[PDB]
RNA sequence: GGACCCGGUGAAAUUGAACUGGCCGUGAAGAUGCGGCCUACCCGUGGCAGGACGAAAAGACCCCGUGGAGCUUUACUGCAG
RNA sequence: GCCUCUAAGCACAACCUGCGGGAACCCGUACCGCAAACCGACACAGGUGGGCGGGUGCAAGAGCACUCAGGCGCGCGGGAG
RNA sequence: GGGGGAUGACCCCAGGCGGUAGGGGAGCGUUCCCGAUGCCGAUGAAGGCCGACCCGCGAGGCGGCUGGAGGUAAGGGAAGUGCGAAUGCCGGCAUGAGUAACGAUAAAGAGGGUGAGAAUCCCUCUCGCCGUAAGCCCAAGGGUUCCUACGCAAUGGUCGUCAGCGUAGGGUUAGGCGGGACCUAAGGUGAAGCCGAAAGGCGUAGCCGAAGGGCAGCCGGUUAAUAUUCCGGCCCUUCCCGC
RNA sequence: AGGUGGAGCCUGGGAGUGAGGGCGCGAGCGAUAACGUCCGCGUCCGAGCGCGGGAACAACCGAGACCGCCAGCUAAGGCCC
RNA sequence: GAGCUGGGGCUAGGAGUGAAAAGCUAACCGAGCCCGGAGAUAGCUGGUUCUCCCCGAAAUGACUUUAGGGUCAGCCUCAGG
RNA sequence: GAGCCGGUAGCGGGCGUGGAUCCCUGGAUGUCCGAAUGGGGGAACCCGGCCGGCGGGAACGCCGGUCACCGCGCUUUUGCGCGGGGGGAACCUGGGGAACUGAAACAUCUCAGUACCCAGAGGAGAGGAAAGAGAAAUCGACUCCCUGAGUAGCGGCGAGCGAAAGGGGACCAGCCUAAACCGUCCGGCUUGUCCGGGCGGGGUCGUGGGGCCCUCGGACACCGAAUCCCCAGCCUAGCCGAAGCUGUUGGGAAGCAGCGCCAGAGAGGGUGAAAGCCCCGUAGGCGAAAGGUGGGGGGAUAGGUGAGGGUACCCGAGUACCCCGUGGUUCGUGGAGCCAUGGGGGAAUCUGGGCGGACCACCGCCUAAGGCUAAGUACUCCGGGUGACCGAUAGCGCACCAGUACCGUGAGGGAAAGGUGAAAAGAACCCCGGGAGGGGAGUGAAAUAGAGCCUGAAACCGUGGGCUUACAAGCAGUCACGGCCCCGCAAGGGGUUGUGGCGUGCCUAUUGAAGCAUGAGCCGGCGACUCACGGUCGUGGGCGAGCUUAAGCCGUUGAGGCGGAGGCGUAGGGAAACCGAGUCCGAACAGGGCGCAAAGUCCGCGGCCGUGGACCCGAAACCGG
């Protein structure tokens, strides 16, 4: 039988068809960083790739 | 009864007369074909294999017992001397002259 | 009084295996077994301890495992009272 | 056990005594037993509680040397030194 | 890899090929389930014992001797499968080694006797060691080890005709000795009573509980063994019925 | 450009070691001391980079071990025994 | 004589007892012993089998209560383009 | 159905077809212990009342039978008559209830409500007609299997833990009582109208019950039992039961050959070496009882409920509900409910009163605060069947004078050890010898099959023979050349070595090893990358929409075949609303994800990855009894 870090599958995660998966920018900001703006301009997503297979695996079936 | 060993079961260990099931046989044409159906058990016969092969002889002791039977004929000296009745494989056992001079043996089996 | 010679009895740890000499050199740096050399018949028993890194025991002194177990206080928390 | 007595029954039949007849069970004993028969896994110079412990000598005395009664020569013997 | 491969195979040359962790491919025997229009063997299943044909090989085949009954699969399937080796587990078997030990330095030696055979047994005569023991006794513990007639295979750290070893037979008797048929302290139980989540805890009286209390005898004889019990002579106690 | 010839690139499954030393050289430290360690450039060994040599000696000079006992040229290194 | 002692019992093993060293608690109690959690976990240690073919490793770098582990990279191998 | 006094084969004696041994079932004895129970007690022993013969009581008095513990009802009277407790491998619910270990520490968490202990029910308990579930105004007992789903979700959001309604399936199934309203009374207070307990009314299934007034209406509706025989199934033995013989190599045949038969029963096993036909009490197939336990099924027992409107109304509970402190639940303090309760307040009887997750309005559900309820799932001590399950170090450890010998005071540990043969025919007799044991004879196919006596290998100790050995080094040894010795694979090889020639053993861990680092004395056998569910790539192949749960049926062999809840692919993009081959950021045509079909999917077999004790043994320790 089998689950999954549900976590990660929860925050950051989630796959396309591609058979590939992404989860959102994650740069600094939301803790400190009164810092800047433009920089602020500086969260979407982010896809790392290679270890991205433990996630997708791990996580696997569901997502 | 639907095993090997349950042989041994229903034969030895429950009633010996199981055993009688042993003294099992026929015999001579007469009688025989006749049919086969009444027995005698210590009667007479003529083996039918083992060196003695083809001998003639009769029926000793139902000795069922043992599992088999002696036939007078059938026997054999020991090495001191003094001669003996050998054990009688079940196996090969021939009965032809049906002890039956005994009203109660013609009363059963001829 | 053993030890030694007789008769009787008759174990035991360790050990891969082995007919296992000294030298001066060497190699993982303290070699009977590798090199050169010198003495060198085959076996034994009564002994004498040096070497076989002899035996005993997978060091207790050491460090290493985000091992364990006991006592301590202004260590952390929690319970008994 | 001895004496005091309620309940209580004796109180010519309750207890004490005297004589005569009658009754008296259950389970334990052998031999070892400062010990090859007891604990130490063994015929292991280890331990194990009470009774006078015979005499002669030593100031006395279960200390001591010899021996009384009784016990035993150790359960492996010779032979060199 | 490439030049044509008919299924093999054959030819060129290029082209290397030493290799532990470790990666890929290919094969071998091991016990089983098929018996994919499969069965051998008393003139041997199989294992064993020994070998100068077949394979790179791990194995094959095959022939000679052994041994008492099996099992083989031409092919695919399955798995408790291949061992020096873990100071491994279990079993046997060698070492040292015919050296080390005989369990207290309280010593023996001689004559006869029995026996197949006696330093090691029996009788006897010298001699040594006890002697507060190497004394008899009561206990506790162990339970036939005790005696008698046979016997020595192993146990006796040598023998052994000896045994506290084997088999067989036999041995231990009590109104008064000890235990009970009497008594309680500790303590243990424990109707009632008291409190626990349940199991349980405590615990009065009464009971269990001993070489502590209490209680009626002793000396001699008598077998291979018993004995204050068996003999006998002497000394008693409790209960019961009668008067 | 490419004489080469056989390495290259992406996708993907299966890994191992995750601590090495030795030598030359250029630096660090260090008594320019160590078979010291510390970084670099090449090699080296890897329990077989097994054989030759330097006596012996992983290892430094030459060498790449598919197999062929009674062929032939050489390397490095040697040719009085 | 806080004397030695037999016999009878009481306490008990995270708790007892202790004229008290952590002693003694059925011959090694710094917390007994048997069965049970259970085949506890165990970067460490060993151990880790029949043949043969093919190639051919690292002992560095980056982060770690991580430094004698292991993540990701770097160097291997096989399938296709 | 004709043999026997058990495994004892041996001596000595005996019962038996005017139905013995033994197989069955129901019996009468059942000595002493053990819940023990009459009383005591270190079990298996020692003590007391009533009856009892009366018994030797030769002219003198005893065992036997018996009897009675204590907690439970209650005909209470002075209490007479019923139940219990002790077990029991595994499984069941309640009562109580833990560390390891994972989280690569460890306090939260996990292992778990597991392991253990306790109580107690049963043959099954558990549970069980709903103050239920959820929301399509949809569903309805409880349970269990598949599925839902590793989803919704809980959380130092880390390791992990991880529901349920709904759909498919097995089964079906429903009932009661306080429940003061009515009347009956019985006992009290003290006469009224109070509480009381036995009788009925009703004694609620899905809202009703009574009490009143008119319509009523005037026979098939059995449960968990109750009942009768019924097939009562089994209970051990029930018994028939197809069909060959000659010849033959053989010590033995059932083999090799010739003819011959069976047949719904060529299942196997025993038979002197392998039979359908020799034995088999077997499958063929039919058989079978007077006693011990069912459903099916037949009947009455049938216990038992079963219609209409109206009325102001009184009638399933002592605590619901609320505050704090815990539980269980997927919920780990949370926006956190339902149900269950530790303490304190302490409502209502149908416009009542909980509920649909803080609360509130409205809607929708349900009617508590007592009870009984077979069947569908679990578990093997027992009996049977079957084996890609084992063969004496494997299997339960224990294949038969083993949980016994044996160490342990105890709790507890806990072994080893099977095999002659066709059957004893098991070695009379003679020999050396005290014997054991060895030499002959005899059984015999063979005894080097010979009494722990099948096969009986190695290690290791012997007896002879070949070769070889005293100026000689290395385990090894292997290459050369020589002499002796044998040539059942001869002009080629065997064996042994005298010399010389080149040579550092073998394993783990190591930068590096001959080793003086460790591992191993020697031989034989055991002994270590496995299975399951997931997921993951690769491959062998069946359809492209592919594919099957659980179950229903069919089953010497036993033959699969139906089952369509589901789940992956069929677009995805997003926190979501939602849009959608487009979409999210945004107010901008600048990028992220994707479109572009390339389409899988099931299965088989594999290299792997997670959960697992899981490559194999290894410690000190913690926790329970």
């Amino acid at each position: 039988p089998k689950m999954k870090t549900h976590k990660m599958a929860k925050r950051r995660i989630k796959i396309t068809g591609t058979g590939k998966v992404m989860a959102f920018k994650s740069g600094k900001r939301h803790q400190n960083t009164g810092k800047s703006g433009d920089e602020i301009r500086g969260k979407g997503k982010g896809f790392v790739l290679a270890k991205a297979e433990w996630a997708r695996m791990k996580l696997m079936l569901p997502r | 009864s639907k095993q090997p060993d349950k042989q041994r079961k229903s034969q030895r260990r429950a009633p010996l007369h199981e055993r009688h099931k042993q003294v099992r046989a026929t015999l001579s044409a007469d009688l025989r074909e006749e049919y086969g159906v009444r027995v005698n058990a210590g009667d007479t016969v003529e083996v039918l294999r083992g060196d003695f092969a083809g001998e003639e002889g009769e029926v000793i002791n139902v000795d069922l017992d043992k599992a088999v039977i002696h036939v007078e004929d059938v026997t054999l000296e020991k090495t001191d001397g003094e001669e003996v009745p050998r054990p009688l494989d079940t196996s090969n056992v021939r009965v032809t002259d049906l002890d039956l001079e005994d009203e109660k043996r013609e009363a059963r089996l001829e």
